């Protein structure tokens, strides 16, 4: 019963989208002039780029997928993804709901292309002058940070008469008032989604960079500019719906508005924070009180410890998905796999894994693999730093010595639905792990602060 | 003057709506999915509303305002044009159309259409469309554009019918009053809630089940009119009924769930104890307050048998007071020997296993030991289920 947790939730980005700012603090035209042509990132201006942060934080599997429904149902705003499985995932959830539109990723808006995936991002130095965090540094240095990007789509969307707006305004003032340019969007359907609402929902958003919610702060405020859209004229600000689990999505945006000590204040998340403690996954007692303990980062007792002591070679383990900790070890198995196969006496072999195909649904081919023809993916092992995000039930990690951390197993064993299909290697916990005592801290310090508000 | 809101279906909705409202070809027969009737205490709302609508005949109305309106957001739904049905012929049709699900023929639509309102609701949208190209009947020009833009801006006009049964639930009485009210209802009456919510409140509303007369379930927008508009639940007492109860509901969860939310952050931002004794405080809470037994016994003392809110079956909501035995922490944790307690008889010993077995002395300390079975070695510090220092 989430459906009375999530109320106090509208209010909150109702309140927090419907607040206008001063005509001295907006972003201006001039602002995003003189900066598209400009080269070197020391040259950047100090401009504030005002925006607003709505979070909502937890574990896989804790509603979190019902607040997007409900904000995308009663709510104004621009559904988006940090990758296009993560888009895709929401829009078969939602669209089994309600009404939905073709969720895209935040890369197909804020104008990003192929061109601009390669980038030689970080070649430009920072050096912090102020003290220690500010949001004009903070700013400066995101935009720093992530300067080619930018730069570049500054420049298509200014060099590519964008009177889709303002001639619909200039009626309104020779009438009407305020009414016409709110139909603009449905006229000409070529227009970003981001010039639509303030309100851009992210799924996952703890996958995304440190860097990059300024820049799409940035480029909404290009957008909203360049067209002259009502909500920039009536000075509405961005309120972007963060939904991810900082403890297991992996210099980050969600660890940048946690623990950042000033983005806290600018933000406000103690009134502007949901932390979602259920779990429909894992519904057992016991497995559900270990992972009660590797996200909050409560002490490892001799009882979750033990629970855990009740893979490489695929001779005999038909049906079951390897959690390798490298990149080349993945590879290894790949070229282990296809063939040890190849001799068995559903596979007879023939990019994105080692290669040979396995026929495990692969099935069949004629070349059309059963398309735009024979480029898949191979599910059957997958590393640990893209297992997050994911849904499996036959994992089988492979932890290695030395590089031994706890996040990682923690997003590699809750991956599964029950323990019953979980296999491993030497144990995770006892021997030497690396912990990361920040996140789970402030997640606890969160959890005893009473304005935020939680809901099971 | 009766208003009727009415969220109608065709066999392209879009194309057939501009070809009605511009002279006519493109006509197809409307049919009236959902629609709602209103006239401008709780107990006077229920007999107005029961008295507006009729137990054996439709809704009691010499004069009828009907405004169409389809999917999208200006708002779930958006007024599409506007019809009058005064005359005697018209109210017949009306009538007709509204309770048996007979579809509204083109001329009905042309005849007892309002120009002035249905026009002024959409020249500023013509405006816009010139400007853009720079009444409607100028659209032959330009045709396809003028498409896109009603597609556009009604999101969710065309639909097909398994839509609605899939998202609408798949009962009689879910489909006709979680529909009507939250596409309707909602925006003209607070509730502003999700489709789950509305659906899950329809899902308590047992008012009497009756078998209709014949036994016929919901292809294509053939059916799905007389399906819904002919229900026992579309009309009189339950169609009455079903907002204030949705409103009560409303209100007691609310009220229950706020009672109990005051103490969870009471009693959690006021603990000067250890993070794990905070985080069984956390989840022992969650669990007093949201029992599966104690939901469902909220659920059963929330529910009503009778549409009538004289009646009242409703019982107060025990779960606050339920909860009030446990939430006494006025000060093996308390914590502990409760949540071990609550699990307990949620969920599921050495000793008793070992029993059964009668492995520390018997011939089965060697019958997993030196069978290695080839996996690595330290044997009979690389310890030893196995290869521990796997689940
Ligand atoms: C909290 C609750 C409320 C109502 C009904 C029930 C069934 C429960 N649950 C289920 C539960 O806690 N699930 C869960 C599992 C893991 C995670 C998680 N994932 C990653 O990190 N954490 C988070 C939630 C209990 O277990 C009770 C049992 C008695 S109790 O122990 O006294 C209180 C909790």
């Amino acid at each position: 019963t989430s459906m009375h947790g999530v109320q106090p939730i509208l209010k909150r980005i109702r309140e927090l989208s419907q607040q206008q700012l001063d005509g001295a603090q907006v972003p201006h035209l001039q602002w995003f002039r003189d900066v598209a042509a400009l080269e070197s990132p020391a040259g950047l201006p100090l401009r504030e780029f005002p925006f607003a942060v709505y979070l909502i934080t937890g574990n896989a599997g804790s509603g979190k997928s019902t607040c997007v429904q409900t904000i995308n149902e009663v709510l104004d705003c621009v559904v988006t993804g940090a990758t296009r499985i993560a888009a895709q995932n929401m829009y078969a959830k939602l669209s089994g709901a309600f009404l939905s539109r073709p969720i895209n990723t935040i890369f197909h808006e804020f104008g990003f292309r192929g061109n601009h995936v390669q980038a030689q991002l970080g070649q430009y130095p920072y050096t912090l002058t102020s003290n220690p965090a500010s949001l004009e540094d903070l700013q400066r240095r995101d935009l720093t940070y992530y300067w080619e990007v930018i730069l570049d789509l500054t420049k298509r969307a200014l060099a590519a008469l964008r009177n889709e707006f303002r001639a619909l305004a200039a009626l309104e003032r020779t009438l009407a008032e305020g009414a016409l340019t709110r139909l603009a969007p449905a006229t000409h359907g070529a227009l970003p989604a981001f010039t639509r609402s303030n309100v851009i929902v992210i799924d996952e958003a703890g996958l995304l960079g440190r860097h990059l919610l300024t820049a799409v702060v940035y480029c909404w405020w290009m957008i909203n500019a360049l067209y002259h859209t009502p909500q920039y004229a009536a000075r509405l600000r961005p309120v972007l719906v963060c939904v991810g689990s900082p403890t297991q999505t992996a210099e980050n945006v969600l660890t940048y508005l946690i623990c950042n000590r000033t983005l806290r204040e600018y933000a406000r998340l103690s009134y502007s924070w949901a932390i979602f403690i259920n779990n429909k996954r894992c519904v057992e007692h016991e497995f559900g009180n270990l992972m009660k303990v590797l996200e909050y980062g409560l002490p490892i007792t001799e009882e979750h410890m033990q629970f855990v002591d009740r893979i490489t070679n695929p001779a005999n383990l038909p049906g079951w998905t390897r959690l390798f900790s490298s990149h080349k070890e993945v590879s290894a198995y790949m070229a282990k796999l296809h063939a040890y196969l190849k001799v068995t006496r559903v596979v007879f072999t023939l990019q994105d894994q080692d290669a040979t195909y396995v026929l495990n649904t692969l099935m069949g081919y004629t070349p059309y693999v059963v398309v735009v023809n024979y480029g898949i993916s191979s599910k059957l092992a997958m590393t640990i730093t893209r297992s997050q995000g994911l849904s499996l039930d036959k994992v089988a990690i492979c932890f290695t010595p030395g590089n031994l951390r706890l996040n990682s197993a923690y997003v590699a064993m809750s991956r599964t639905t029950s323990s019953e299909f979980l296999r491993m290697n030497l144990n995770p916990l006892r021997e030497r792990h690396e912990r990361d005592d920040v996140i789970s801290e402030h997640i606890l310090s969160a959890l005893r602060d009473p304005n935020v508000v939680i809901v099971y | 003057p009766v208003e009727v809101t009415a969220l109608y279906a065709t066999d392209c909705v879009i194309t057939s709506s501009i070809a009605l409202l511009t002279n006519s070809l493109g006509a197809e027969p409307v049919y009236i999915f959902s629609y709602d009737a209103y006239t401008h205490t709780e107990q006077d709302r229920f007999e107005e509303s029961r008295a507006l609508y009729q137990a054996s005949g439709g809704l009691n109305g010499d004069s009828f305002r009907v405004t169409f309106c389809l999917l999208g957001t200006e708002g779930r739904t958006r007024p599409m044009f506007v019809c009058r049905f005064e005359r005697a012929d018209d109210v017949a049709a009306l009538q007709d159309a509204l309770a048996h699900g007979t579809p509204l023929q083109p001329d009905h639509i042309a005849a007892t259409l309002d120009a002035e309102a249905t026009f002024a609701l959409h020249a500023n949208m013509i405006l816009a469309l010139t400007v853009a190209i720079n009444l409607t009947t100028l659209y032959v020009h330009h045709e396809v554009r003028v498409l896109a833009a009603y597609r556009r801006a009604y999101y969710g006009s065309a639909q097909s019918p398994f839509w609605f049964l899939s998202k609408f639930g798949p009962d009689e009485k879910s489909l006709v009053l979680t529909t009507r009210y939250y596409l309707l209802q909602a925006q003209r009456l607070t509730a502003t809630y999700d489709l789950q919510a509305i659906k899950d409140i329809c899902a308590t509303y047992a008012i009497p089940h009756a078998p209709r007369p014949d036994t016929v379930s919901a292809t294509s927008f053939a059916a799905i009119t007389r399906f819904c508009c002919t229900s026992q639940y579309a009309r009189g007492a339950a169609a009455a009924g079903f907002p204030l109860y949705v409103e009560r509901r409303i209100a007691a969860d609310v009220r229950e769930t706020s009672a109990l939310e005051k103490f969870i952050t009471h009693d959690r931002s006021c603990l000067r104890v250890s993070d794990r004794e905070f985080i069984t405080y956390i989840y022992l809470a969650h669990f007093e307050c949201f029992s599966p037994p104690r939901l469902a016994t909220h659920l059963r003392a929330v529910t009503t048998h009778d549409p009538n809110p004289a009646a009242s079956t409703e019982q107060p909501s025990p779960l606050g007071r339920e909860a009030v035995e446990q939430f006494f922490c006025h000060v093996v944790s308390f914590f502990e020997r409760k949540a071990s307690r609550n699990a307990l008889e949620h969920f599921g010993t050495l000793t008793e296993v070992l029993g059964r077995y009668n492995p520390d002395a018997g011939g089965t300390v060697e019958g997993f030991a030196s069978e290695l079975l080839g996996r690595i070695v330290a044997c009979i510090f690389v310890a030893l289920c196995v290869s521990l220092c796997i689940d």
